[PDB]
């Protein structure tokens, strides 16, 4: 089946600070990938639903880029809101695989 | 607007049923199409089943045999139900729609599953 | 020599059939010559069925260019034409070849009018495909699941959306500045599919039609050297833009009729020998 | 021998539909701003069937006009478009309403352009048909056979011909003398008929589409006033000459699987 | 009463007839078997022996599909197939002193190993569509008496041992593709030997002339 | 083309009857066949047609006792009719369809004794 | 069912002279009315397909006319080889019935 990975599994990230993200897949997607938020006590929530769509009312720090097997989330400043996990999702084959889970710290 | 409640005992023993039914709200299982997943504690999350738009459905081959996805149009509600469980089945439950190929939209506030 | 009689239900069955491709929009040009009840067979097995399975498109646009009689400022027509591609993917299941044949409707049609002078530029019609258009990717395989669509009960695809982009087109003026088309790009979004079949003296040609609703998106098109300026779409010119092929992947679910096999009409002591 | 199913057998069926018209060869126009596997039912019981009666198409076309701004002497579009008629007959002391849509497609057009002055006359796109096109006819009705054409294995239809000629078209000038349109005629002969269902959310939607081709026949066409030259084909402008129908009478024969 | 009494070796194929009817390519006729012969040199005791072989078949079983009487729907009136119930007959003639002296004889025996016959894949060739095909089947031959008989070729009357063999049905099925046929089992006549060009036995023969 | 018929020519009443028009020139998938006879000093009538795929259509009266047959193998036609009469006589003729029920081409036309 | 009627049995005319034939309908048959040409010792031909059109190759001496219920077919001069029954049928419904057969004598 499709496989993914994810680089780290917690990162110390300071408040206003500049962040990025990376996770991996084993075969060829080309532009499938989706990211995913989970906040404590909340159920997930969609961010992304392409290698770089802005899905609606979703806030504008947020982005994403890549193109074939490697995939990266960005954000430009963190806040108190933005303290949760983050999976990334692959959607160009069968069985869709989410990541391990790589979340924040402050 | 649109609204996805599940419903389910909690409390399980082994080599037993199960039985959960997410109600769905503000949109037609006419119109779209519904996926099963869940998270066992810790670790990450899996696919697990999908009713389509028309009634045909398609299951995770790791479960299969195991699973029973089917719903009621004008009860606008799914079911699911597992058998034969074990220890490692104890996880968080959560019924979600798709838009497009595999896309999660709107999902439930989960129940959670405890089994001894 | 024994006979094995025949069991009291008729085998009848599918209909030969031949895999193609559906009608299209086209539409020539003329240009002056001058510048200035009865019963057919018996009772019959049929089993329904679902059929899931992955689809993956690969699509090409095409475009026809018809520059007019006179000093060849002005062009007379710049628009879309079919085009079909072929190629082999895999199924987690094993490779399958795959054919596809594009087209368009409901297309916009614009113009610019440079001026009255046989220098001047003029071009009488570029299409420009938009919102209110549509997109028909056409489809046949060589699969088991394909040889079973006739008859088909309910058929539903999941599909991803897709962006085309606007390349370029440099109008080759024999003298002076050379304007230019750039830009433009819409996304297409899936919409139902459509079958057919048409009944020729002989075969029975059939085909499938993927409709793909658009939407419109940055960025703009435009002619440069003119005063037409930041329109959105994606004009006729250079819709691929440098690429073999756009690709949509996705699922698809059909539930249809089979011949049954039954199982129980069988020659009686039809086994190994014991 | 042979050994033989008995066991009780299931109901699948035909799927809800509802008839209508096709799609459509359509284009608008943008003017100038300016001027200058698991099984999901169980085994049935199917049989074949025969269904042959008689048919009455009645149609008629239908034309778009558009002028272009300023002194008002430019046309923009003579074109067709797409035609619907509702009627009854009767068929073996069986009175059946329905319904039919004419299009077309193949058009070849045409163009004028009688100089740039601004009184100068002009016409950008008027279009005829003439033996490179092909005008299709959509039908749907409310016998009972209509009801089974689900599932259909060969439809065949023997239908007689019918000759369509134009009328006369008198352009509008504000000043000065007003050339006219006028001639054209084309015979419909029948070919392949068919039939396209569309799998839509809610409800499966089907439609029927004879396909007819066209031959050219005399009277010639001609437009006043100007140098076209006696062109051969069945102009645009008033297509159905003063007449409320056209008609086409014949027989079809279906051969479809029908529950039993 | 002069012995005589040798290892033997015989090998065989059979023969099929197909006959299509007329127009459109659809509807096909029959489909049979039909005698065969082959001609070949081995080397037993230490002498080189050429031979001459004829295969026949026996109680076949007629099978049939009508796919319909429209026109273009497929139909195969009669395709013969062996089972259980059929008989084999293979007859032999050598060139040594022993098939010389084989009129007038007190006693015939012979002791014989078996053998496997799989069938192959015949592809009915349709102008329109997607060609069904006719694959599989399976049988074992296991010996029988012997008795004398006389084969004729090429216009030279010929005397030889004539073998019997009774046949036992086994995997794998065989089936028309594109049909509801499916889960047979025997031994179709569309393509026997399968390219093979011989299938050979072996054994011994034991003959007290006269 | 050519159509042509061949038929026995007597007959006996309360008995079967079979005709058969050979075609050479145009295909059985492609057309179309009719058939019709003409009472001795009447007029001519309807009997029963063959479509081109498969389908039969008979006269309202003379149903219950025919029935029309084909072969493309044979590149033929044929037609049978039961439990005759004195009225039954007449010449009988095979025939193409090219429109809605013109014939375009004609046999010669056996004629029938009973 | 459809039915139909033809005027009379025999109309005479010498060579070079006009004929003129009728043929009544029971309903208004737009239109769809064939006429065909019986010789003796000869198979029916088929002559004027429509009420007006001329099939294939036939002479321009012949043409047809009418609308609606009344039917009627004409010769401008005649020849020595037309002496023959002339039928008309109707083709807008199942049962194509054909009239009685009116044919020509000379004088």
């Amino acid at each position: 089946d499709i496989v993914m990975t994810q680089s780290h599994k917690f990162m110390s990230t300071s408040v206003g600070d500049r962040v990025s993200i990376t996770c991996k897949a084993s075969q060829d997607v080309t532009s499938a990938v989706a990211w995913y938020q989970q906040k404590p006590g909340q159920s997930p929530k969609l961010l992304i639903s392409s290698a770089s769509y802005r899905y609606t009312g979703v806030p504008d720090r947020f982005s994403g880029s890549g193109s074939g097997t490697d995939f990266t989330f960005t954000i430009s400043s963190v806040q108190a809101e933005d303290l949760a996990v983050y999976y990334c999702q692959q959607h160009y084959s069968t069985p869709p695989t989410f990541g391990a889970g790589t979340k924040l710290e402050l | 607007q649109v609204q996805l409640k599940e419903s389910g005992p909690g409390l399980v023993a082994p080599s037993q049923s199960l039985s959960i039914t997410c109600t769905v709200s503000g949109f037609s299982l006419s119109r779209y199409s519904v996926h099963w997943v869940r998270q066992p504690p810790g670790k990450g999350l899996e696919w697990l089943g999908m009713i389509w738009n028309i009634g045909s459905t398609d299951y995770n081959s790791a479960l299969k045999s195991r699973l029973s996805i089917s719903k009621d149009n004008s009860q606008s509600q799914v079911f699911l139900k597992l058998n034969s469980l074990q220890t490692d089945d104890a996880a968080i439950y959560y019924c979600a729609r798709n838009s497009g190929f595999d896309l999660f939209d709107f999902w439930g506030q989960g129940t959670t599953l405890t089994v001894s | 020599n024994v006979t094995i009689n025949p069991g009291p239900f008729a085998q009848t069955g599918y209909a030969p059939v031949n895999w193609g491709p559906g009608e299209i929009n086209d539409s020539t040009t003329v240009e002056p010559l001058l510048d200035g009840d009865i019963v057919i067979s018996k009772t019959s097995l049929w089993k329904e069925m679902q059929y899931n399975r992955d689809i993956t498109i690969r699509f090409k646009f095409a475009n026809t260019i018809i520059k007019s009689g006179g000093l060849g400022y002005k062009w007379s027509e710049i628009s879309f034409k079919p085009a079909n591609y072929q190629y082999t993917y895999t199924r987690d299941g094993e490779e399958v070849t795959a054919h596809t044949t594009c087209s368009v409707n409901g297309v916009n049609d614009f113009s610019f009018n440079g001026g009255s002078l046989p220098t001047d530029f003029v071009v009488s019609k570029f299409e420009v495909i938009k919102e209110n258009s549509y997109v028909y990717i056409d489809y046949w395989d060589d699969s088991q699941a394909f040889r079973n669509v006739v008859y088909v009960r309910s058929l539903a695809a999941n599909l991803n959306s897709v962006m085309c982009t606007g390349g370029s087109y440099n109008f080759s003026l024999p003298v002076g500045q050379w304007p230019v088309l750039t830009g433009g790009a819409v996304s297409l979004h899936s919409a139902g599919v459509t079958l057919s079949t048409q009944f020729t003296d002989f075969v029975s040609l059939n085909s499938l039609r993927f409709r793909f609703r658009l939407a419109v998106e940055e960025p703009h098109f435009k002619l440069t050297r003119t005063r037409l300026s930041r329109l959105y779409g994606l004009p006729a010119a250079n819709p691929n833009n440098g690429k073999e092929y756009y690709e949509i992947a996705g699922r698809f679910s059909l539930i249809s009729l089979v011949p049954s096999n039954h199982d129980y009409q069988t020659p009686i002591a039809n086994s190994v020998t014991v």
